[PDB]
C-alpha cells in the first residue's frame, strides 16, 4: 500500500489510448 | 497507531423532564390586525408540543351577512441571535483571547409618556398599559417586526419595518406608523388582503427599468450611426427575462434561489424566522328570528338578526425541538374575501380591432396594464390610465366578485349592510395603504360599530403545551457538586 | 333536503385548511 | 362538527374529579 | 430582415465552432459523414497515444 | 506565539535549509471533480424564448 517503485513522478496519471479522428472545437487538428 | 489526542469530557449530565403548561388569555381587537396571542422563551434542546383552542365572538350583526370572516393563526420561532447581534458575546464568545470583559446587557425599551396605550403591540405582549416610567427588554418587539419582514410584508408596495440589531436602548411609541413604530410596541401591523385579481397587480411590467435597444444621436444626411448587433440583442432579451422573473417570484434571497436556480434553501440557514404551523377557518353565523310583535317605526316580526359563535381547535400548532435560544410567537388575524362594486370588467372595453381579442398567438406577450376604469370608473381621463400590471389575458382567468342594484354602497337607500364589499371615496392607487385589510367594510354590518370604539372581536384563547425541557422535575435547593 | 339550520348565511362555503409556506405572485406574503 | 349547543362559553374545559387529601406546596389547604 | 440576420449569425457561429473544411461543413450543417477519399483527403490509418 | 507550529525544528534535519530559502516541501496536487451543475451540456448561442 505504501512502498512503490522508482516510477512515481506525478499526482496525475495518463492512460494509453487509440487515436480516432474527431471534431473538437474549431475544426480538426491532431 | 494510536496516540493521545484530547477529546470532549462529554460534559455534565443535563436533567430533563416533561412539563404541562396550561395558559389562558382573553383578547379584544378588530379585523385585519395581526395580534400576538402567545410568547415564550425557549432554551436550547427543548421540545415544544402546543395545542390551541380558540373561541371567537364577533359583535352582533344587524342581519346575517352574505359574506364570510376567516381566521388565520400562525406560529413562529425567532432565535435571539437573528434579533440581536451581541447574543454570542453575551454568552461569552470573544473576539479577543480568554474571557469577555464587558458584555452589554440585553437592550431595553422604555414606555412612552403616560405609558403605552390600549390596543398597542405592548398591550398584547402583556405589558401593562398606562403605566409610565417602566422599561422592558426589547428583543420580543424586535422579534415581532422580524416576522413581519420575513413573511407578512409585501415587498413590492412597501418598505420593511425598522429593525435594530444593536445593543442600544430604544424609546417606545404609541404611534400607528406601520414602518417605524412596529419595533417600538405601537399599534399592531395590519395584514395585507388576500391575493386576487387586483391585489396581485405589480408596479411595472418588469422589476427594473424597461429594456430597450440602443439609439445613437450623432450627426455630422447623417454619416456613421452604426447599428445593433445580434449579440447586443441577445443580452437585452435576457435582461428582460431576468427582471420579469424577479417581478413574478419576488426578490428576497430565499425567493431568488427558488426562481432562478430551482432550489429550496432553509429559512434558518438564511437567518429568517421559522414557520412552525398554522390553520385557517371561517366563522359561524347564527341567525335569530324576531319573535316580538311588529311596532311602528321598527323591524317587523320575523326579521332576522345574527350572532356569531365559533370554537376552533388547533392541534399540533407547534411540534419541534430547538437547538438555540429563541422565542416562540403565535399570531392571529381575521380577514375576509373582497368584492368590488365600482369598476367595470376589462372585456367591456375590447374590440378596437382584432388584436384586442384573445388569440393563442398572443399568449406569450408582456404583462399588460390593468386600467383604472376596472377598479373605479370615473368617466374622466383617469379611466384609461394604469392602476397596475397583471399577466397577459388574466381577466379571462378571473372574474372579480361584484355587487349590483340596491346592494351597492352608493345608493341613497343602500343595502350594503348585507355585505363587506369595498367602497372608495377617491380613485385607489396601487400602494401600501390600499393593499392593507380594511375593518370599515365589516364595520357597517355590525349593530355596535368599532367607530364607536366597540372592538369587533372578543376571543378566548386556551393554550396547552407539553414541554420537554432541560430542567429537573422539581427544582429543590441544594447542589450535587461543590 | 330542504330544512337546514340557523347556520346559513351565504352561497359560498369556505373549507378549513392547514397553512403552508407558499410563493404566490410577487413574493411571499401571508 | 360545527353546530353545538347553547352550552359553549369558554375555550377551557374543566373535568369533574373526586377530591383526595394532598400535600401541595406549603402544606395542606383545600 | 430580422429573421435573415439571425440566421446569418447562427450560420457563422456554426462555422466557428465546427470548422469550415468541406468535410467539417458537411457534418455540422447536414449531420453527414463524408468519406475522406471521396473528398481527396489523405486517409487516416491508425494511431496510438502513450 | 509559542502555540504556533515551528518549522525550524524540522529545518535542522534537512540537507538544504529553509533558512537558506529552500522550501521544505514540494507537492503535486491533482484534482478530479464530478460537478452536476445547473448549466446546459454545451452552451451554444441562441435563445429558446424571446
Amino acid at each position: 500500500k505504501r512502498h512503490q517503485w522508482r516510477l512515481t513522478h506525478s499526482a496525475r496519471s495518463i492512460k494509453r489510448a487509440n487515436i480516432m479522428p474527431s471534431n473538437p472545437r474549431g475544426g480538426r487538428r491532431f | 497507531a494510536r496516540v493521545h489526542d484530547f477529546s470532549m469530557f462529554k460534559g455534565n449530565h443535563i436533567p430533563r423532564s416533561k412539563i404541562h403548561i396550561p395558559h389562558k388569555t382573553i383578547r379584544a381587537f378588530n379585523v385585519g390586525e395581526i395580534i400576538p396571542i402567545y410568547q415564550t422563551p425557549v432554551y436550547p434542546g427543548e421540545h415544544i408540543k402546543m395545542d390551541l383552542t380558540s373561541l371567537y365572538r364577533p359583535s352582533t350583526f344587524i342581519v346575517p351577512p352574505m359574506d364570510d370572516l376567516i381566521v388565520d393563526t400562525y406560529a413562529f420561532a425567532v432565535p435571539w441571535r437573528i434579533v440581536w447581534k451581541d447574543l454570542e458575546k453575551f454568552f461569552g464568545e470573544n473576539s479577543d483571547s480568554w474571557d469577555v470583559k464587558n458584555a452589554p446587557p440585553v437592550p431595553d425599551i422604555v414606555a412612552p409618556s403616560g405609558g403605552w396605550d390600549y390596543g398597542t403591540l405592548a398591550d398584547h405582549f402583556g405589558i401593562t398599559p398606562k403605566v409610565p416610567g417602566i422599561r422592558v427588554k426589547s428583543l420580543r418587539f424586535r422579534a415581532y417586526a422580524k416576522i413581519i419582514n420575513d413573511w407578512f410584508r409585501d415587498q413590492n408596495l412597501s418598505s420593511e419595518c425598522a429593525l435594530t440589531l444593536d445593543s442600544s436602548n430604544s424609546q417606545g411609541s404609541n404611534g400607528s406608523n406601520q414602518v417605524t413604530d412596529i419595533q417600538l410596541g405601537g399599534k399592531p401591523y395590519i395584514a395585507n388582503k388576500y391575493h386576487d385579481y387586483f391585489t396581485s397587480c405589480l408596479p411595472a411590467p418588469q422589476k427594473g427599468a424597461p429594456t430597450t435597444l440602443n439609439v445613437g444621436g450623432m450627426a455630422p444626411d447623417l454619416s456613421n450611426a452604426t447599428g445593433i448587433s445580434i449579440s447586443d440583442l441577445r443580452l437585452a432579451i435576457t435582461y428582460q427575462h431576468y427582471k420579469e422573473m424577479d417581478a413574478r417570484g419576488g426578490t428576497r434571497y430565499v425567493e431568488f434561489t427558488l426562481n432562478h436556480f430551482g432550489v429550496h434553501t432553509a429559512d434558518a440557514r438564511l437567518q429568517r424566522s421559522e414557520f412552525l404551523g398554522g390553520h385557517s377557518q371561517s366563522l359561524l353565523v347564527q341567525s335569530v328570528p324576531q319573535t316580538s310583535s311588529t311596532v311602528e317605526k321598527m323591524t317587523p316580526q320575523g326579521n332576522l338578526a345574527a350572532f356569531s359563535e365559533t370554537m376552533i381547535q388547533n392541534n399540533y400548532l407547534v411540534n419541534k425541538t430547538f437547538t438555540e435560544h429563541s422565542y416562540i410567537i403565535v399570531l392571529a388575524v381575521v380577514r375576509y374575501k373582497h368584492t368590488y362594486q365600482q369598476g367595470i370588467e376589462a372585456d367591456w372595453f375590447r374590440g378596437q380591432d382584432k388584436f384586442d381579442m384573445y388569440d393563442p398567438l398572443l399568449a406569450n406577450i408582456s404583462e399588460q396594464p390593468v386600467k383604472n376604469r376596472e377598479i373605479m370608473v370615473q368617466g374622466n381621463s383617469q379611466d384609461n390610465e394604469i392602476f397596475g400590471f397583471q399577466e397577459a389575458w388574466a381577466d379571462l382567468r378571473f372574474k372579480p366578485n361584484s355587487v349590483a342594484g340596491v346592494m351597492r354602497s352608493s345608493h341613497p337607500q343602500s343595502l350594503d349592510y348585507w355585505h363587506f364589499a369595498d367602497h372608495y371615496a377617491q380613485l385607489p392607487k396601487l400602494s401600501s395603504e390600499w393593499l392593507k385589510e380594511d375593518y370599515k367594510n365589516v364595520d357597517r354590518t355590525l349593530a355596535l360599530k368599532a367607530s364607536d370604539n366597540t372592538p369587533q372581536l372578543r376571543v378566548d384563547f386556551m393554550f396547552n403545551t407539553i414541554a420537554e425541557k432541560p430542567m429537573p422535575l422539581y427544582s429543590t435547593p441544594g447542589l450535587r457538586r461543590i
